[PDB]
RNA sequence: GUCAUCUAAUUAGUGACGCGCAUGAAUGGAUUAACGAGAUUCCCACUGUCCCUACUUGCUAUCUAGCGAAACCACAGCCA
RNA sequence: UUACCGAUACCAAGCCAUAAAAAGAAGAAAAAAUUUUUUUUUAGAAUCUUUUUAUGAGUAGAAAAUCGUGGGGUUUGUGUUGAAGCGAAAUACGUGAGUUUUCGUGGAACAUCUCCCUAGUGCAGAUCUUGGUGGAAGUAGCAACUAUUCAAAU
RNA sequence: AUUUCACUCAUAUUAAAUAAAAUAACUCCAAGUGGGCCAUUUUUGGUAAGCAGAACUGGCGAUGAGGGAUGCUCCUAACGC
RNA sequence: CCUAUUAGCUGGUUAUUUUCGAAAGAUCUCUCAGGAUCGCUGGAGUUGAUUAAUAUAAUUUUACCAGGUAGAGAUAAUGAU
RNA sequence: AUUUUAAAAUUAUUUGAAUUUUUCUUCUUAUAAUUUAAGUUGUUUCUAUACAGUACUUUCUUAACCCACUCGUCUUGAAACACGGACCAAGGAGUCUAGCAAAUGUGCAAGUGUAUAUGAUUCUUUAAACAUUUUACGCAUAAUUAAUGUAAUAUGUCUAUUGUAGAUUUGUGCCCCACUUUGCAUACAAUACCGGUAAGCAA
RNA sequence: UAAAGCUAAAUAUAUGUAGGAGACCGAUAGCAAACAAGUACCGUGAGGGAAAGAUGAAAUAGUACUCAGGAAUGAGCAAU
């Protein structure tokens, strides 16, 4: 079912799962197109694991932007916020997973004084 | 459901974009696409189309053929989207104004000595934006050896296609099927 | 290449019709774990890879001499334009001009300290700092294959006579030398990148013309070589578009849907 | 065979992998020969190693 | 180059593009040029007509050096020599160039093409075509036999 | 085993998939094996016409170029 | 096969008959006392083979302490 | 004879992609406070940007664009204030392969999507190979050799 | 018969109609396929067959959706969200 | 060990989305579980069209052709009766 | 940010006319506005006068209505009473070389490729880069014939064969069209000329 | 100028030994063998032939002491 939050329309949630991944541990849920011969899902039988298709694609005016109506940008340095000085209102920042506490504190300070929002602001503290 | 040819989508054939990643050629294509759009000139449209063509469809034009084609217009300039190659069989050249993609060194020197001049397509756009006094020319697109193997297969009646053989002696594809004395001919 | 018969140095036997096992070859005998195990085959443990790598792979390539010379000339031309060097990644915001050339006495300086001092005084202190601080151990198993470090490329010093340049500018990380008569495309365009910071001695800069055809001499100029000619006379297509001659030819602006 | 190709002629019906050899040492051998001839023209002390033909 | 190979784009397609019915077997038609005249006969006759049989007599040992004979047509004789000297020879009617095509690497002079009218030219060659000689002396020149 | 001997099924739609192509219908046809002693005479006619036209054109060109 | 005999009852056995699909002579024919863990029919004796099953002994099975596998296994397990 | 119910078909509208098309290489708008400030934006990447219409099954098969892995060059980075890996996750992004983050564990390396080069590069199957582990199951079973018992010592 | 000169035979709706007719024509390289089956109508052999062999078109195959309780082929109708 | 012999035969043949999309006829074949070749298909490219027109059309109309199936007949022929 | 313009309609004035003869009669003359033009705007509440809960977003677990046969494969047809699969991890299959062609990119061009090899104050890298005292060789530049061999308009002219279509160009009725001018590529033909074979002649 | 003979160099080297390298493999990979590997083990024999690397910076820090246990072990207020 679609979910609509403001201008954002997510045409579908609950990401597609690989066919028969529910009852086989060697089959991971990551989607794979069933090539098969008589494969039910490939033939689009009723009531089984619908396949992803381009029709589900999101409106390109609001495609990549987060629930805060901003595009996320992942930084690992204080020096990687200069582009954001001119885009503070439509980009939010996210600190890279492997950035230490010192550099994290510096980046949060710079983002705040740049009034750029931080997604994972309270990580490692 | 709807009963449409090709499910209703118009299908074009041929090149849509430049394949060469040559920055100068890309700039030239951009410029002439703009010229073809902004002017009504079929001249500019044709040049923009031809700048996109593969190598086999912008063949070289010899100096002799260039001068022969330009014989009846001595005052106009000749535009070739291929290359201009020198012709040793030609004895003398005469005052040719020719715009082309590239000129071989011998052809360039011969044209300059004869007193004409070699132009690039950016200069052609600068001086003749709509192609006034400009004759579009192209070399022989079907003269290359690959085309000699095309068409009806060698073995079909009255076929002029060359076969693919290692060599062309008396003992290479010359006995049965190519003369009456051995079964049939052709 | 792998060893020639790797994985195939056992006894071949696939007695497997009616044994209720797969028909893969099995090693014979008994009394050891290996007996009865799957023998050679890309899917078997210790069985030999699918297409064993061979030494007669096409390791090298034959490159047209004219294309190589074209590439070297183009690399020199690219090094001659300021924007391209900056794009390649040299910190040249403080040097006076990008085709910078220095007096021939650079060829005679012999101390690394004074070479570094000259590089700094030219305005490349940031470049030297980038080079010295780029040194660091690389990722991956390349560092157990005698490939421990990974350095960034700095200025290329092009000289004519080696009176100390070679043994004065080496040992500076990221700096390499090249004689003007043996210009190497691998040095001029590292990784295929366009436009490298080049420091020319005056004599090498002058000798470039001799090498490439102007004022030729017997044993220096490239014999019968002609510099590549451009497809376009002037690539400033927007200047030609804004020229009044084609501006008059353009039709009135039309409107979209 | 199929389509319009030259009729195949490859003479690889014997054990050719034993006969393949690739010269990785072409320029190394160049250097070795140059060094040898330099050494002998130094050894003979002025007289050229070339002979008149 | 291995990442541009077409097999990569059939990675999860079972048959690897070789068919689910016909499959990819090992030499299903034979090896090399096996089936000529029997089941590849249509291919052989359609693309290599005169393949089978023999014609002509044997030349037991050839020695191609005996009959090696490069040719040049008369329309390239003037282009053999440089442009400035071509201009000088055309300007001055009292003298003509004598060209030894053997030194340039040609043994026989052939007669294709058009020579410049009223421009004498002397040609030295090992062999001459009849039409080549006719054109040479028609433009007021001479053919000289050399060995 | 026993095989299906023959059928023309699906052949018509195969034919119509690329349409029933028509002959190109060129303006001129080769006269190689057609009416000798007539087309030879036609060759003579064309040669005469060409000779007259060419001599008249040459006369005009010479008298206009002096 | 037909005729006798064997039985109450005989596609079995034995003795005869012989235009024998297609017997036959060291491809050995016919016959043979003695011999045979050889094939076959009948009779006496004998008996749980059977009418028609019952009771009973040992060792298992069984429950417990201890020890403790394997084959088979798409997922599984009511029917019209 | 009416009404009604009834599709992934039909109609209107939105959105995704495909195809085609029309066109294109520079200037202030609004709101909230009180003439002066404040808040947003103030665009120009040509395989691009804006707009328009039509269309969308698909085995065998073909192609394009994408997503990942080992290694190389270039660039520019993260690591003892904890890298890779791993477990669980996420108001996360993508249509999707995936990507990116959090917490925990870990204790030393790791990327590079700037562009490119390279390959032993992507698994559910092959009575696949090697290793590990199940239900069967505390089950089958521990049945030849007649047979053990009392008391004591350790 | 050919060639050159003349004159002119609807075109402003188009030498009959209709036409998402150029989504054309042509060339090159190449994949898979070359066991088919079913329905209507026609039809041969056979007592007949869910039998064997043919013709036309449409399907199934390669294809789901609604209906026929159920059903590879029937009816409606073919499929982005 | 030659030898990883050969197999027209069986089994398997590894990420996503998007677009296009078959054949199970035919000819030859020591051919009938195979192959080549044509047809059907994809990709590439050019020439065209882009000018509600021309080319063009699994359509009709107008004009003109060709047929001996259904039907009919047995007194028109032949063959039956 | 130079068509949410223009008009169209409506309202209020105004000019003239027409007419179905009027409180929605129509047609324009001017002005000013509005929307029925020129794809939804306004008001009031609540969330809420909070900093994370019993609300809101989201993941998961359970239900419930409707639907849902075992995957891979051969096959006309598989959920099959067709075969493989007890489970999990790791490994696991169109590659490499030679040779040919097509396609496309690149360089040069009637030439192209410097082969082997040489030289050079290059010699960690460097087994790579650089270079080649003014007919080596390959392919191409000419074909045809078993072959001795022969070999492409033909010296009237530094015009370069001829037609029919045809791109581009030139003017006349800088942007629509019909006549002129030129005639690329290509297609269809015609002509010559070269090699071979016939035929005629043949010192 | 046969039926007699010698002769260095340019050439080759899946062997042995010794050096040096790599866009190679990274413990199911790479040689069969990173280790006590042609070892253990199997076959009468010819032959066949594995598995098996990682505490920590430092064991010159490899677990002292107490309690409970026959012991193995376990626990701790005890310990590197």
């Amino acid at each position: 079912a679609v979910k609509k939050v403001g201008k954002i329309i997510k045409k579908r949630t609950k990401k597609f799962t690989r066919f028969q991944s529910n009852r086989f541990m060697r089959v991971k849920p990551a989607w794979r197109k069933p090539r098969g011969i008589d494969c039910r899902v490939r033939r689009r039988y009723k009531g089984t694991n619908l396949m992803p298709s381009i029709g589900y694609g999101s409106n390109k005016k609001t495609k990549f932007l987060l629930p805060n109506n901003k595009y996320k940008y992942v930084v690992k340095n204080v020096k990687e916020m200069e582009p954001l000085i001119m885009n503070h209102t439509k980009y939010c920042v996210q600190i890279a997973h492997n950035v230490s506490s010192k550099k994290r504190k510096q980046i949060i300070e710079r983002a705040k004084q740049m009034n750029v929002s931080v997604i994972n602001a309270k990580a490692r503290l | 459901g709807i009963a449409l040819k090709n499910v209703g989508r118009i299908k074009k054939h041929g090149r849509k974009h430049l394949v060469s990643k040559n920055p100068y050629l890309r700039l030239l294509v951009k410029l002439y696409n703009f010229l073809a759009r902004r002017t009504n000139a079929n001249f500019n449209k044709i040049i923009a189309k031809r700048l996109i063509m593969p190598k086999r469809y912008r063949p070289p034009l010899s100096l002799s053929k260039l001068q022969y084609h330009m014989a009846n217009h001595p005052n106009d300039i000749a535009v070739v989207v291929g290359s201009i190659t020198d012709d040793k069989r030609l004895f003398s050249l005469k005052q040719l104004k020719v715009c082309a993609l590239r000129f071989t060194e011998t052809a360039r020197k011969r044209i300059e000595d004869a007193g004409g001049e070699c132009l690039t397509f950016d200069q052609l756009a600068l001086k003749y934006p709509t192609g006034k006094k400009c004759v579009l020319l192209r070399g022989p697109t079907k003269a290359r050896t690959a085309e000699k193997h095309f068409g009806k297969a060698p073995g079909k009646p009255k076929s002029k296609a060359r076969p693919y053989v290692r060599s062309k002696g008396r003992k290479f594809e010359k006995a049965r099927g190519r003369r009456k004395s051995r079964a049939y001919k052709k | 290449a792998v060893k020639l018969g790797a994985g195939y140095e056992t006894s071949a036997e696939s007695w497997g019709t009616g044994r209720a096992v797969a028909r893969i070859p099995r090693v014979p005998g008994g009394g050891t774990h290996r007996a009865g195990q799957g023998a050679f085959g890309n899917m078997c443990r210790g069985g030999g890879m699918f297409n064993p790598t061979k030494i007669w792979r096409r390791w090298g390539r034959k490159v047209n001499l004219k294309e190589k010379r074209y590439a070297v000339c183009s690399s020199i031309a690219a090094s001659g334009v300021t924007s391209l060097v900056l794009a390649r990644g040299h910190r040249i915001s403080h040097l006076k001009e990008v085709p910078l050339v220095v007096s021939n006495d650079i060829e005679s300086l012999s101390k690394t300290k004074e070479a570094v001092n000259f590089l700094v005084s030219l305005g490349l202190k940031d470049e030297v700092n980038r080079l010295v601080k780029s040194k660091k151990i690389r990722a991956g198993k390349g560092k157990m294959r005698n490939r421990k470090y990974k350095i960034r490329n700095g200025p290329l010093i092009i000289y004519e006579n080696d009176n100390g340049v070679k043994k004065a500018f080496r040992n500076i990380p990221g700096v390499d030398l090249c004689k003007v008569t043996k210009l190497n495309l691998l040095k001029l365009a590292p990784g295929g990148s366009i436009g490298r910071l080049c420091i020319w001695s005056e004599s090498a800069f002058k000798k470039l013309d001799v090498i490439y055809g102007k004022i030729h001499e017997k044993k220096v100029t490239k014999k019968n070589y002609i510099l590549p000619k451009s497809i376009v006379h002037n690539p400033d297509i927007y200047r030609i578009i804004h020229s009044d001659k084609v501006q008059a030819s353009l039709l009135a602006k039309k409107k979209p849907c | 065979v199929a389509h319009n190709n030259v009729l195949p002629n490859v003479h690889l019906h014997k054990w050719w992998q034993r006969h393949v050899r690739v010269n990785f040492s072409k320029n190394i051998k160049k250097k070795k020969r140059r060094l040898l001839r330099e050494k002998r023209r130094k050894a003979n002390g002025g007289t050229p190693i070339e002979k008149l033909h | 180059a291995t990442r541009f190979k077409k097999n990569r784009k059939k990675r999860g397609h079972v048959s690897a593009g070789h068919g689910r019915v016909g499959k990819h077997r090992k030499h299903p038609g034979g090896r090399g040029k096996a089936g000529g005249l029997h089941h590849m006969r249509i291919n052989f006759d359609k693309y290599h007509p005169g393949y089978f049989g023999k014609v002509g007599m044997r030349h037991l040992n050839l020695l191609k050096n005996r009959t090696y004979c490069p040719t040049i047509n008369v329309d390239k004789l003037w282009g053999l020599l440089p442009e400035e000297k071509k201009k000088e020879f055309s300007e001055n009617k009292d003298i003509a160039p004598v060209i030894d095509v053997t030194r340039k690497g040609y043994f026989k002079v052939l007669g294709n093409g058009k020579l410049k009218h009223n421009q004498p030219i002397v040609v030295k060659a090992r062999y001459f075509s009849s039409v080549a000689e006719k054109k040479i002396k028609a433009v007021g020149g001479q053919c000289i036999l050399v060995a | 085993a026993k095989s299906k001997n023959h059928t023309n099924h699906n052949q018509n739609r195969k034919a119509h998939k690329n349409g029933i192509k028509k002959p190109k219908k060129h303006k001129f046809m080769s006269r190689k094996g057609l009416d000798p002693n007539f087309f030879r005479n036609q060759k003579y006619c064309l040669k005469g016409i060409q000779k007259k036209k060419k001599e008249l054109k040459l006369k005009a060109k010479q008298e206009k170029n002096n």
